[PDB]
C-alpha cells in the first residue's frame, strides 16, 4: 500500500492554465445558487434546498453553517466537499486562535485558514481541489461586518454583495441596482428574498429556502447568564416560519 | 484521458470514478426499503441465493453494527463488510471517548466523511456500496440516514434503495401524501414490518416467501434481524387480510 | 512511462543493459595479471588542450595492496570508490589484516544492483580491480553495473574493448614478465585510441607484493613509450 | 502488451508478465543438475565464461553444513537470497539448535520470492535454485521458481537445454534412487545426466562444478582437479 | 501503479527549459501589472487590481500589496492564495531574523530566503511550482532603498525600476525612457501611474482598480515609514498628478 | 531492583607453548555458596585451530562465545572458506565486547 | 478505455477489471473442492503429476490454520501461501488477546477484510486464488469460499479451479440425495470421487489425490490429513465409481 | 516522499536529463578563468537585456566561498545559489574539523560530488549549472583553477569557459594561451580574459566583469573605469 | 524492573538409567499468604519434554502461552510434526533460554527459574536449568529455589556423577524426588503437600501424575518437646 501518489495532480499547462482549478470552477458553476447581502447593521447568506428526494428530510442536510458564533457558511458546489471544509474550518478557529488568544478569530482571519487548506488542495501530493466556492458572513468587534468569497483556488475577495453557482450571472446584476450603503439589516432581507425567487424553479418558501443573517447579539440563544460581557451569538439561522412571514411583505 | 481512471476534476466538473462507483451499487441486484413507524424502524432487503451448494444463513447484506444501530448496504459484499467493519470500529471508539451511543445520524456523517475522502484523495478509490443506516435514537426517535460514494447523506422519512428504487419510492411517496405524516402511525413493530413488506410487493409486483426476504428491526435500546420463521408469520397475518 | 527495476521479455533489465552502452562509450582502460605483478592503464582523453591532464584522474588507490581503474561515467565511480575504500580500511578495523581482494569486489558489487523507486539508477562506470593477497596471489576482477564481477587473467573495458581483449587473446601467457605487461597494456592503448599515445594522454600504474599500488610518473611512462618504439622497429 | 510494465499488473487471460520474463532469464543461465538417492544429494553445473581470458562463474553456493543451491540466471539474485537462507538456517540454530529442515527452507524462499511479485515499484527474482540438503528426514532436492512456486523432487535441471538432462533422469530414476552409500556413483550418474545438456563443448576440468551432501558428509564444493576423476 | 498519472514537474526539455516555471510565468503575465520604483529618497509601490466590481469592498480589500515587517513590502502578481503562503512564511523568516540577531533583518537575506523555496519547487518534491512574482520594496541601513523581484524559477534580481504581470514589455519600455538616477519620491508615484495608465487594459484608471504604497524616510528625523494607500488617498493623488 | 548480572564462579588458565598451546578451566558452576553443576564445560572449541572461554557471568560468557562462534562461521561465507588466523579472532572480539561497551559482557576471556 | 491497466479503477460497467483477471488465474489452475458434513469438514485437491521425478505424497498444498482450520487453493500457490500466512497470523493474534481459537466466520472475514483491501489500491495486485476454508468451532462445523474481489460465503459444498463444473454438479447432487446429511467418513469417499471426476478436464497428465478433514468424532475437532489405509480406502472406492 | 527516478539511462546508454541539465548551462551567461604565473582571473558576461538593474545589489556572479576560493557559473541562477551555500558550509566545516582551510580541489571534489549524487537520487532533477572554482591553496602560490558540470566530472585547467558562445572564446584562448609562458603579471592575465570576452560580448560597457584572485586570500573586483580602461587599450591596438 | 507478585516454589528433577523424572507442587504464594492452592508448575510439550517453572506466576502463565503457540507453529507445513519433525527437548530449551536472556538484557526480565525435562529422538536424557538471568547449566540433578540448598544433596547421594545414571531404576530416582518433596514440606514455609510429578521415559513414554500427597510424615516426636531450655 502506502500513498504513493506524493506528486501534484494539479499542474499548470502550456497557456498557463491550472486545469483542475478550472475544472473545480465549473463544477462550482453547475451548483445550486447562494448569494451574500451586507447591510449596516448586519449580513444576509441564503440559499435554496434543492432536495434530492421528497422523502428526504431537507432539514437534517444543512447548506448554512455556524463556522464560530459571529461567522456563518454557505456554499455552491460538491455538498460532502463543503462538509469536510466547515468541520477544518471550525476546528481551525479553535487550534490556530481560540486557544492561543482566548477569543473567537476575526472573519478575515478564518477566511485566511480556510483559504490555506483550499490552497493545499491545489498543490499537495495526491489530492484535487475543492469542489466548492464559499460565501462567510461574520462580524468582529474592530472589523465590524463583513461578508468574504472564497474560491478552490484559495483565492478570497470582500464583497458588499454576491452570488455564487447556477444563476450567479444575474444575481450579481439584480444586487448591483438594489444594493446602497444605506440599508437596514431587514432592507437586506427583503432583497436576498427577491434575488433568490429569480433562480427557483419549483417551490419558493420557508420549508425549500435556507436563510441565516449575522445581527444583533442573542443573549437568548447563550444558554447562560451571569456573565455581563457575554451577550450571546450574532450568528442566527432564521426559522421555515420568521422566512415565510417576509414572504407576504414581498 | 487518466480523469476517468482517478478522482481528479473531468472537463465538466464531473467525478467519473463517484459515478461508475455508484453503478457497482446495483450488481447485486437486489433491492431495500426502510421505513420509520411511532417507536421502531424498520429495514426490509430481497435475499436471492442463486447455488443450491450456498448455506443460506450466511448470505446476508444487513449488519448489526451496535446495539442500537443497524445497517443494510446496497452493494458488493467484499466493499459492504469493509464498511461495516468500519462502521462497528467508530460507533464503539465513539462510546469510548465520550461516553454515550453512537447517534445513527453521526455516524452516518462519519462514514459520509470517509467516503468523501476518497472522492478527493487518489490512491484510495470509493467503495462501490450505499449504507442505510437505521435506529430509534434517544434524542431525534426513529431515524434513517443514508450514505452514498460520493459522500453524500440525508436523513429520510422513508428511503429505497437498488436497481427498482424508483418504484419503491413513487410507491411510498404516494402512500405518505395521503396520510399527510412522517411516518407509520401503528404501535407495534410486527405491523409495521407487514407494511413494509406489503408495500414492497406492491411496488415491485413480486410475491415473497420466507426466504426470498430479509428484515431488520430497530426498537428502543436494540436493533435486531428477523428469522425466517419470524418473517412467515409476517406474510401469513399479510395473506390473511 | 515504465519501471526503473524491470525485465525485457528476454530476462535482462532495461536499465543495467542501457548503462552498459554508457561504457562503452567510455575512454579504454587495461590490466594485466602476471605472477611478478597486475598492471594497469589508461586513456586519459582530455576534451581540450587548455585541460590540464594530470588532474584526470581514472586511476586510483584503494588500499596498498588493491589498485582501480575506471571506463564510463567516471563521475559515478566517486562513492562506489569511497566505499571500497571505507570496506577495505573497516576490515581491517575489524580483523588486524589486508583484505581478499574477491572480497572487496564482491563488497563493490553489491551496490550495483541497489535501484529502484536507495538510488535511482545503476551505476554507469565498469571498474578493473587489481590487487594482491596471500591466499590467491595477483588477481584482476571487471566489476559490472549488472553486480556480476568475473576475474581476468587480462581485460580490457571501454570504447576500444573488443579490438583490445582480441589482442590480449593472443598476446597474454602465464609467464609474463612485469616489464612485458607494461610494454603489452601500452602496446595495446597506442593501437586502439583516437590521439598519438604519449606521457600526457595515458597512464600506467601497477601492484606488486613489496611496493604495493603504485601510480606511474609521466618521466617513468615515457620511457616505456620509447622502449616501446625501439623494440617494435627491431622487426 | 500493455500488461507488461510492472509486477503488480494482471493481464486479461490471468498471466503476471513480469515474471514470466524473469522466468525467461533461468532459461537463458547455463545449465545445473540436482539429483539424490536416500543416502546423499548432488548437484552438478556447468560453469560459464566470459571468454579464455576470464574464469568460469562461480555456480553453487553453501548455505549450511548440510544444506547448499546452485544458481541459473542473474547470480546478484542468487546471492541475495542464498544469504536469505544462510540467515533462516542460522537463526534456526542460534534459537531453537536446530538444523533447519529443507522442506521450510523452501517454504520461507517461496515467501519470500512472492512478495516481489504482488507490490508496485519492486521486481521479481531472476534466478532459479536447486536447493540440495541432508535433514533429519533423509537427503532432499528442492527446484526453486521466482514465480514463488518451490517443488521437492527426486532430480531435475533448469537452464539452456536442461531438458536433455531431465529426460535422462526421468529414464534412469530407478536407478540412481537406489545408489545408496556410494558418493562417487550417485555423482558419475549427475555427471552422465548434465553429458545430455551438452553441445559442441565438453566437460573440462574447469568447466565442471560438482557439490555434494549425505549421511555423514557435510555440503562440500569440488572445483577444479577435484573434479578430474569424474571427467 | 501511481507512475502512469505523474506529470514529473521538476524536468528538463530536451532545450534545458524548466517546463512548470515556463508555464508559470505564462500564468503571471495574464495577472494585473505591479510597478516598483526606487528613489533617492523612498520606494514607490503601484499595483492595479484585476477587473473589478462595484459592489466590491475595496477599503477591507488586499489583493496586491502586502506588509513583510515595518521595513520590507510586496507587490504580488500571480495567484493570490500561493502568494500568502510564501508571505506568511516570509513574516516568520523577518522575525526568526529579529529574535535570532536583534535587528531587522536585511532586505536581501528575506528575498534570497523566500527565492530559495521557490527554487526547492523546481527540483525536487515532484509538486508544482508558486505561481507567483514579487516586487519587494525595502529599506535597511547597509544597502539603504532596495527594490527586487523573485519569480516561480526562484531567480532573484535586484533594479532601480521594475515591473511584473501583465504588459511588463511595454511597461519596462516607458519606466526606461522617464526614469533618472537623481529622482525623488513625488516624481516616483507620477511615473508609476502614468506608466499603469499608458499599459492597462481598461478604458481608464482610476482609484477603485488601484492599490498603492510607499516606503518613505518621510517619517520624523532618522526612519522609515510604510504608507499603504486608503480609497480616498489613492482618488487624491490621481487628481494631484492629472490623471482624473 | 533487578540485578542483570551475576557471578558463577570458575577460573580459567590459557599457556602458550613453542608449538602448541592450552586453554584449561575447572568444570564446576555456581551461585553464592550452592554447586549448579559439578561438570558444566567452561572452554570451548570455535572452529579453525581456535579455543575460548569467557569466564564470570555464565550468561554473557555462553552469549559471546555463541557469538564469537556465529563470527567465525560468517567469516568462511563472507572469505571464501578463509581460515580464521587468532590474531584476527582476538580482533573481532574486542569489537564484540567494546559493542557492549556501557552494558559489559561480565567476563575475563581468553583464547 | 485503459480502465484495465489499473488496480482499484471502476470502469464504465462499475467493474474492477484487474480482480476479474486474477479469477482467471484462479479458473487456470488446479481442482480444488470442499464438502461440510454432520460435525465437520472435508477437504480435498488435484496435485497434477508433471513428471517422475516428483517424489510422491511430499509436495503438499493443503495447510492448517492455527490447529482447528483447514484452507485449500486453487490458481496462483505462492499467493495463496501468503493469504495462509496472514491468516495464521490472524488467528495467532485473536487468540493471545480472546483466549479462545478464532470462530470460524471470525476467520472468514479477516482472510475476506485482508483480499477485498488488496482491490482498494493500484499500488498493490490482487489475490490470484480462489481459497475454501473451514472447520469446528463452538457452534459446529462451517465451510467457506473465498474469492479474489474478497466475497465470501458459507457452503454446503464448494469448487474451484479448472473442474469446477464438473465438481458443482457432483455436489449439488449430493445436497438433494442428503437433505439429512452426510458422515465425515462418507465425505472423504464422496471428495475422492468428485477429484477423480473433475480429473477429465485435466485429462493429459496423470494426478495425486490428496484429502484433510475436520470432524468433532473422527479427528476432535482439529484439522487432520487423510493417511494410509483410509486414503487408499477413499482411491478404491474413487477408481470404482469411475469405471 | 517522492521517489520517482528522473535521471534514468536510454537505449543508447545517455541520462537525458543530465544532457539537458548542459543545455541549461548552454543558454547561462559567458563565465571565463584564466590563471597567470602568480594569479588567477575570473570574467563573467553581463546580458544587457536588463538596464533600470540596481547593480549594488543584483547578486553578482562570482561568489567568495572562503577568503581564498572563490566561485563562478554558467545555468540557472537559483540552482548555483544552493551549491555555493552548500560550498560555504563545508569550507567552514573543513576548518572546524581539519584545522585548515580546504584546498581549491578539495572544495572542487565536494561541489561536483553534490553534482553526481543529484544524477542518481530519486526525486530530484539535476542541477542546470556548471562552475569554475578558483584561488590558491593555503600557504600554497601555485594558481588552482577548476571546471565541474552536471553530471558532477570535473577538471584542472590551464584555462577555460563555459556558458553560451563558449566555443568561440575556448577558440581564441586555444590559440591565445600558451603554457610553456602563461600571463606573468596581473595585467596580462586581465587583458588576455577581457580579450576573450570581447570575442563575445556586444558593448564593453558594464557587460563585463572581472574578478582577480591572488595568493594569501587577495581578492578584489575591477570597477566599470577600470575594465573600461582595458576595453580602450584593446581596441587601440587593434586598429593596425 | 519489576518484583514477582504470586510465585511458585522449588522445581526438583534428576536423571534416571532410561529417563528423567521432574517435580513440583501445587502452590502459588501471595507473599507469606498461601493464597492460590490449585496452580499446576509441570507444564508437559509433546510426548516427550515437561517444563518445570518456578517463579512469578504470571509469567509462567505467559510462558506457557509462547509453549503452546510453539507446538501450533511447529505443525504448520511440517508433515512430519508426529514425527521426525517433532519438537525435541533440546529445541525447546535452547527457545526458552533464548527468551530468557533477550528478556534479561532489555531489563524486563521474565522472574523466572525453568527446568526442561525430556528425552531426544536417540534415546538421550535431556536435563537442562534456565533462569530470569538467562543462566544455563546442567547437572544429573537439578532443582530451583529451596530444592537446590535441600533436594540436591538428597539426590546428589543416589546419582552423584555421570556413571551413577545407567546404574539408578526408575523406582529408585521416583523414591528419591518423593522424599525430597517430604524434605521441602518439612522445611520450605512457601511450600504445600500437595504435588504433581512427571516421569519421561525411552521406553514407557511420559507418565504425568497429578493430585500427589506428601505422606508418611515424622511428627510425634513432638509431644515430647517443652519449652525452649
Ligand atoms: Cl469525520
Ligand atoms: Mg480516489
Amino acid at each position: 500500500m502506502t500513498d504513493r501518489y506524493s506528486f501534484s495532480l494539479t499542474t499548470f499547462s502550456p497557456s498557463g492554465k491550472l486545469g483542475q482549478i478550472d475544472y473545480a470552477l465549473t463544477a462550482v458553476k453547475q451548483g445550486v445558487t447562494s448569494l451574500g447581502i451586507k447591510a449596516t447593521n448586519g449580513v444576509v447568506i441564503a440559499t435554496e434546498k434543492k432536495s434530492s428526494s421528497p422523502l428526504a428530510m431537507s432539514e437534517t442536510l444543512s447548506k448554512v453553517s455556524l463556522l464560530t458564533p459571529d461567522i456563518g457558511a454557505v456554499y455552491s458546489g460538491m455538498g460532502p466537499d463543503y462538509r469536510v471544509l466547515v468541520d477544518k474550518s471550525r476546528k481551525v478557529a479553535h487550534t490556530s486562535y481560540k486557544r492561543i488568544y482566548g477569543e473567537y478569530p476575526p472573519t478575515k482571519l478564518l477566511v485566511s485558514e480556510v483559504a490555506k487548506i483550499m490552497q493545499e488542495a491545489t498543490q499537495s501530493g495526491g489530492v484535487r481541489p475543492f469542489g466548492v466556492s464559499l460565501l462567510i458572513a461574520g462580524h468582529d468587534e474592530f472589523n465590524g461586518f463583513s461578508l468574504y468569497q472564497v474560491d478552490p483556488s484559495g483565492s478570497y475577495f470582500p464583497w458588499k454583495a454576491t452570488a455564487i453557482g447556477k444563476g450567479s450571472v444575474a444575481a450579481k446584476t439584480f444586487l448591483e441596482k438594489r444594493w446602497n450603503d444605506e440599508l437596514e439589516l431587514e432592507d437586506a432581507i427583503h432583497i436576498a428574498l427577491l434575488t433568490l425567487k429569480e433562480s427557483v424553479e419549483g417551490e419558493f418558501n420557508g420549508d425549500t429556502i435556507e436563510l441565516a443573517i449575522i445581527g444583533d447579539e442573542n443573549p437568548d440563544l447563550l444558554g447562560y447568564t451571569g456573565i455581563p460581557t457575554d451577550k450571546g451569538p450574532r450568528f442566527r439561522k432564521l426559522t421555515s416560519q420568521e422566512i415565510n412571514d417576509r414572504l407576504e411583505a414581498l | 484521458g487518466y480523469d476517468r481512471h482517478i478522482t481528479i476534476f473531468s472537463p465538466e466538473g464531473r467525478l467519473y470514478q463517484v459515478e461508475y462507483a455508484f453503478k457497482a451499487t446495483n450488481q447485486t441486484n437486489i433491492n431495500s426499503l426502510a421505513v420509520r413507524g411511532k417507536d421502531c424502524t424498520v429495514v426490509i432487503s430481497q435475499k436471492k441465493v442463486p447455488d443450491k451448494l450456498l448455506d443460506p444463513t450466511t448470505v446476508s447484506y444487513i449488519f448489526c453494527i451496535s446495539r442500537t444501530i443497524g445497517m443494510v448496504v446496497n452493494g458488493p459484499i467484499p466493499d459492504a463488510r469493509n464498511a461495516a467493519l468500519r462502521a462497528k470500529a467508530e460507533a464503539a471508539e465513539f462510546r469510548y471517548k465520550y461516553g454515550y451511543d453512537m447517534p445513527c445520524d453521526v455516524l452516518a456523517k462519519r462514514m459520509a466523511n470517509l467516503s468523501q475522502i476518497y472522492t478527493q484523495r487518489a490512491y484510495m478509490r470509493p467503495l462501490g456500496v450505499i449504507l442505510t443506516f437505521v435506529s430509534v435514537d434517544e434524542e431525534l426517535g426513529p431515524s434513517i440516514y443514508k450514505t452514498d460514494p460520493a459522500g453524500y447523506y440525508v436523513g429520510y422519512k422513508a428511503t429505497a434503495t437498488g436497481p427498482k428504487q424508483q418504484e419503491i419510492t413513487t410507491n411510498l411517496e404516494n402512500h405518505f401524501k395521503k396520510s399527510k405524516i412522517d411516518h407509520i402511525n401503528e404501535e407495534s413493530w410486527e405491523k409495521v414490518v407487514e407494511f413494509a413488506i406489503t408495500h414492497m410487493i406492491d411496488a415491485l409486483g413480486t410475491e415473497f416467501s420466507k426466504n426470498d426476504l430479509e428484515v431488520g428491526v430497530a426498537t428502543k435500546d436494540k436493533f435486531f434481524t428477523l428469522s425466517a420463521e419470524n418473517i412467515e408469520e409476517r406474510l401469513v397475518a399479510i395473506a390473511e387480510q | 512511462d515504465r519501471g526503473v527495476s524491470t525485465f525485457s521479455p528476454e530476462g535482462r533489465l532495461f536499465q543495467v543493459e542501457y548503462s552498459l552502452e554508457a561504457i562503452k562509450l567510455g575512454s579504454t582502460a587495461i590490466g594485466i595479471a602476471t605472477k611478478e605483478g597486475v598492471v594497469l592503464g589508461v586513456e586519459k582523453r582530455a576534451t581540450s588542450p587548455l585541460l590540464e591532464s594530470d588532474s584526470i584522474e581514472k586511476i586510483v588507490e584503494i588500499d596498498r595492496h588493491i589498485g582501480c581503474a575506471m571506463s564510463g561515467l567516471t563521475a559515478d565511480a566517486r562513492s562506489m570508490i569511497e566505499h571500497a575504500r571505507t570496506a577495505a580500511v573497516t576490515h581491517n578495523l575489524y580483523y588486524d589484516e589486508d583484505i581478499n581482494v574477491e572480497s572487496l569486489t564482491q563488497s563493490v558489487c553489491d551496490l550495483a544492483l541497489r535501484f529502484g523507486e536507495l538510488m535511482s539508477r545503476p551505476f554507469g562506470v565498469a571498474l578493473l580491480i587489481a590487487g594482491h593477497d596471500a591466499d590467491d596471489g595477483y588477481q584482476l576482477f571487471h566489476a559490472e553495473p549488472s553486480g556480476t564481477f568475473y576475474r581476468y587473467n587480462a581485460k580490457a573495458i571501454g570504447s576500444g574493448s573488443e579490438g583490445a581483449q582480441a589482442e590480449l587473446l593472443n598476446e597474454w601467457h602465464s609467464s609474463l614478465t612485469l616489464k612485458e605487461a607494461e610494454l603489452l597494456v601500452l602496446k595495446i592503448l597506442k593501437q586502439v585510441m583516437e590521439e598519438k599515445l604519449d606521457e600526457n594522454n595515458a597512464q600506467l600504474s601497477c601492484i606488486t607484493k613489496q611496493d604495493g599500488f603504485k601510480i606511474y610518473d609521466n618521466e617513468k611512462t615515457a620511457e616505456l613509450i620509447k622502449e616501446l618504439k625501439e623494440k617494435e622497429a627491431a622487426e | 502488451n500493455n500488461y507488461d510494465g510492472d509486477t503488480v499488473t494482471f493481464s486479461p487471460t490471468g498471466r503476471l508478465f513480469q515474471v514470466e520474463y524473469a522466468l525467461e532469464a533461468i532459461k537463458q543461465g547455463s545449465v545445473t543438475v540436482g539429483l539424490r538417492s536416500n543416502t546423499h544429494a548432488v548437484l552438478v553445473a556447468l560453469k560459464r565464461n566470459a571468454d579464455e581470458l576470464s574464469s568460469y562463474q562461480k555456480k553453487i553456493i553453501k548455505c549450511d553444513e548440510h544444506m547448499g543451491l546452485s544458481l541459473a540466471g542473474l547470480a546478484p539474485d542468487a546471492r541475495v537470497l542464498s544469504n536469505y537462507l544462510r540467515q533462516q538456517c542460522n537463526y534456526s540454530s542460534l534459537v531453537f539448535n536446530r538444523k533447519l529442515a529443507v522442506e521450510r527452507a523452501g517454504h520461507l524462499l517461496c515467501d519470500k520470492a512472492q512478495k516481489n511479485t504482488q507490490s508496485y515499484g519492486g521486481r521479481p527474482y531472476g534466478v532459479g535454485l536447486l536447493i540440495i540438503g541432508y535433514d533429519k528426514s533423509g537427503a532432499h532436492l528442492l527446484e526453486f521458481q521466482p514465480s514463488g512456486n518451490v517443488t521437492e523432487l527426486y532430480g531435475t535441471a533448469i537452464g539452456a537445454r536442461s531438458q536433455g538432462a531431465k529426460t535422462y533422469l526421468e529414464r534412469t530414476l530407478d536407478t540412481f534412487i537406489k545408489i545408496d552409500g556410494n558418493p562417487d556413483e550417485l555423482i558419475k550418474a549427475g555427471v552422465e545426466a548434465i553429458s545430455q545438456s551438452l553441445r559442441d563443448e565438453s566437460l573440462t576440468v574447469d568447466n565442471l562444478s560438482i557439490a555434494i551432501v549425505g549421511k555423514d558428509t557435510p555440503f562440500t564444493i569440488y572445483d577444479g582437479e577435484a573434479v578430474a576423476k569424474y571427467i | 501503479g501511481s507512475r502512469r498519472y505523474d506529470s514529473r514537474t521538476t524536468i528538463f526539455s530536451p532545450e534545458g527549459r524548466l517546463y512548470q516555471v515556463e508555464y508559470a510565468l505564462e500564468s503571471i503575465s495574464h495577472a494585473g501589472t505591479a510597478i516598483g520604483i526606487m528613489a533617492s529618497d523612498g520606494i514607490v509601490l503601484a499595483a492595479e487590481r484585476k477587473v473589478t466590481s462595484t459592489l466590491l469592498e475595496q477599503d477591507t480589500s488586499t489583493e496586491k500589496l502586502y506588509k513583510l515587517n515595518d521595513k520590507i513590502a510586496v507587490a504580488v502578481a500571480g495567484l493570490t492564495a500561493d502568494a500568502e503562503i510564501l508571505i506568511n512564511t516570509a513574516r516568520i523568516h523577518a522575525q526568526n531574523y529579529l529574535k535570532t540577531y536583534n535587528e531587522d533583518i536585511p532586505v536581501e537575506i528575506l528575498v534570497r530566503r523566500l527565492s530559495d523555496i521557490k527554487q526547492g519547487y523546481t527540483q525536487h518534491g515532484g509538486l508544482r511550482p508558486f505561481g507567483v512574482s514579487f516586487i519587494y520594496a525595502g529599506y535597511d541601513d547597509r544597502y539603504g532603498y532596495q527594490l527586487y523581484t523573485s519569480n516561480p524559477s526562484g531567480n532573484y534580481t535586484g533594479w532601480k525600476a521594475i515591473s511584473v504581470g501583465a504588459n511588463t514589455s511595454a511597461a519596462q519600455t516607458l519606466l526606461q525612457m522617464d526614469y533618472k538616477d537623481d529622482m525623488k519620491v513625488d516624481d516616483a508615484i507620477e511615473l508609476a501611474l502614468k506608466t499603469l495608465s499608458k499599459t492597462t487594459d481598461s478604458s481608464a484608471l482610476t482609484y477603485d482598480r488601484l492599490e498603492f504604497a510607499t516606503i518613505r524616510k518621510g517619517a520624523n528625523d532618522g526612519e522609515v515609514y510604510q504608507k499603504i494607500f486608503k480609497p480616498q488617498e489613492i482618488k487624491d493623488i490621481l487628481v494631484k498628478t492629472g490623471i482624473t | 531492583q533487578f540485578n542483570p548480572y551475576g557471578d558463577n564462579g570458575g577460573t580459567i588458565l590459557g599457556i602458550a607453548g613453542e608449538d602448541f598451546a592450552v586453554l584449561a578451566g575447572d568444570t564446576r558452576n555456581i551461585t553464592d555458596y550452592s554447586i549448579n553443576s559439578r561438570y558444566e564445560p567452561k572452554v570451548f572449541d570455535c572452529g579453525d585451530n581456535i579455543v575460548m572461554s569467557a569466564n564470570g557471568f555464565a550468561a554473557d560468557g555462553d552469549a559471546l562465545v555463541k557469538r564469537f562462534k556465529n563470527s567465525v562461521k560468517w567469516y568462511h561465507f563472507d572469505h571464501n572458506d578463509k581460515k580464521l588466523s587468532i590474531n584476527s579472532a582476538a580482533r573481532n572480539i574486542q569489537h564484540l565486547l567494546y559493542g557492549k561497551r556501557f552494558f559489559p559482557y561480565y567476563v575475563h576471556t581468553i583464547i | 478505455t485503459g480502465y484495465d491497466l489499473s488496480n482499484s479503477v471502476f470502469s464504465p460497467d462499475g467493474r474492477n477489471f484487474q480482480v476479474e483477471y486474477a479469477v482467471k488465474a484462479v479458473e487456470n489452475g488446479t481442482t480444488s473442492i470442499g464438502i461440510k458434513c454432520n460435525d465437520g469438514v472435508v477437504f480435498a485437491v488435484e496435485k497434477l503429476i508433471t513428471s517422475k521425478l516428483l517424489v510422491p505424497q511430499k509436495n503438499v498444498k493443503i495447510q492448517v490454520v492455527d490447529r482447528h482450520i483447514g484452507c485449500v487453493y486453487s490458481g496462483l500457490i505462492p499467493d495463496g501461501r501468503h493469504l495462509v500466512n496472514r491468516g495464521r497470523e490472524e488467528a495467532a493474534s485473536f487468540k493471545k488477546l480472546y483466549k479462545t481459537p478464532i470462530p470460524i466466520p471470525a476467520f472468514a472475514d479477516r482472510l475476506g477484510q485482508y483480499v477485498q483491501a488488496h482491490t482498494l489500491y493500484n499500488s498493490v495486485r490482487p489475490f490470484g486464488v480462489s481459497t475454501i476454508f473451514g472447520g469446528v468451532d463452538k457452534n459446529g462445523a462451517h465451510l467457506y469460499m473465498l474469492e479474489p474481489s474478497g466475497s465470501y460465503w458459507g457452503y454446503k459444498g464448494a469448487a474451484t479451479g479448472k473442474g469446477r463444473q464438473s465438481a458443482k454438479a457432483e455436489l449439488e447432487k449430493l445436497v438433494d440425495h442428503h437433505p439429512e446429511g452426510l458422515s465425515a467418513r462418507e465425505a472423504v469417499k464422496q471428495a475422492a470421487k468428485i477429484i477423480y471426476l473433475a480429473h477429465e478436464d485435466n485429462k493429459e497428465k496423470d494426478f495425486e489425490l490428496e484429502i484433510s478433514w475436520c470432524s468433532l468424532s473422527e479427528t476432535n475437532g482439529l484439522h487432520k490429513f487423510v493417511k494410509g489405509d483410509l486414503l487408499q480406502e477413499a482411491i478404491d472406492f474413487a477408481q470404482k465409481e469411475i469405471n | 516522499g517522492y521517489d520517482r527516478a528522473l535521471s534514468i539511462f536510454s537505449p543508447d546508454g545517455h541520462i537525458f536529463q543530465v544532457e539537458y541539465a548542459l543545455e541549461a548551462v548552454k543558454r547561462g551567461t559567458c563565465a571565463v578563468g584564466v590563471k597567470g604565473k602568480n594569479c588567477v582571473v575570473l570574467g563573467c558576461e553581463r546580458r544587457s537585456t536588463l538596464k533600470l538593474q540596481d547593480t549594488r545589489i543584483t547578486p553578482s556572479k562570482v561568489s567568495k566561498i572562503d577568503s581564498h576560493v572563490v566561485l563562478s557559473f554558467s545555468g540557472l541562477n537559483a540552482d548555483s545559489r544552493i551549491l555555493i551555500e552548500k560550498a560555504r558550509v563545508e569550507a567552514q566545516s573543513h576548518r572546524l574539523t581539519l584545522e585548515d582551510p580546504v584546498t581549491v580541489e578539495y572544495l572542487t571534489r565536494y561541489v561536483a560530488g553534490v553534482q553526481q549524487r543529484y544524477t542518481q537520487s530519486g526525486g530530484v532533477r539535476p542541477f542546470g549549472v556548471s562552475t569554475l572554482i578558483a584561488g590558491f591553496d593555503p600557504r600554497d602560490d601555485e594558481p588552482k583553477l577548476y571546471q565541474t558540470e552536471p553530471s558532477g566530472i570535473y577538471s584542472s585547467w590551464s584555462a577555460q569557459t563555459i556558458g553560451r558562445n563558449s566555443k568561440t572564446v575556448r577558440e581564441f584562448l586555444e590559440k591565445n594561451y600558451d603554457r610553456k609562458e602563461p600571463p606573468a603579471t596581473v595585467e596580462e592575465c586581465v587583458k588576455l580574459t577581457v580579450r576573450s570576452l570581447l570575442e563575445v560580448v556586444q558593448t564593453g560597457a558594464k557587460n563585463i566583469e572581472i574578478t582577480v584572485v591572488k595568493p594569501d586570500s587577495d581578492i578584489v573586483a575591477l570597477s566599470s573605469e577600470e575594465i573600461n580602461q582595458y576595453v580602450t587599450q584593446i581596441e587601440q591596438e587593434k586598429q593596425e | 524492573t519489576q518484583q514477582p507478585i504470586v510465585t511458585g516454589t522449588s522445581v526438583i528433577s534428576m536423571k534416571y538409567d532410561n529417563g528423567v523424572i521432574i517435580a513440583a507442587d501445587n502452590l502459588g504464594s501471595y507473599g507469606s499468604l498461601l493464597r492460590f492452592n490449585g496452580v499446576e508448575r509441570l507444564i508437559p510439550v509433546g510426548d516427550n519434554t515437561v517444563v518445570g517453572i518456578s517463579g512469578d506466576i504470571s509469567d509462567m502463565q505467559h510462558i506457557e502461552r509462547l509453549l503452546k503457540d510453539l507446538v501450533t507453529e511447529n505443525a504448520y507445513d511440517n508433515p512430519l510434526a508426529d514425527a521426525e519433525e517433532a519438537l525435541e527437548p533440546s529445541y525447546i530449551f535452547e527457545y526458552l533460554a533464548t527468551v530468557m536472556y533477550q528478556r534479561r538484557s532489555k531489563m524486563n526480565p521474565l522472574w523466572n527459574a525453568i527446568i526442561v525435562a525430556g528425552v531426544q529422538s536417540n534415546g538421550d536424557q535431556f536435563l537442562r536449568y534456565v533462569n530470569l538471568l538467562g543462566v544455563t547449566y546442567s547437572s544429573p540433578t537439578l532443582a530451583t529455589g529451596f530444592g537446590a540448598h535441600m533436594a540436591n544433596p538428597l539426590l546428589r547421594k543416589v546419582v552423584d556423577r555421570e556413571s551413577d545414571i545407567p546404574k539408578t531404576t526408575v523406582q529408585v530416582a521416583e523414591e528419591a524426588i518423593v522424599n525430597a518433596m517430604r524434605v521441602l514440606y518439612y522445611r520450605d514455609a512457601r511450600s504445600s503437600r500437595n504435588f504433581s510429578l512427571a516421569i519421561i521415559d525411552k521406553n514407557t513414554g511420559l507418565t504425568f501424575k497429578k493430585n500427589l500427597q506428601v505422606e508418611n510424615m515424622k511428627w510425634d516426636f513432638a509431644k515430647d518437646i517443652k519449652g525452649y531450655g
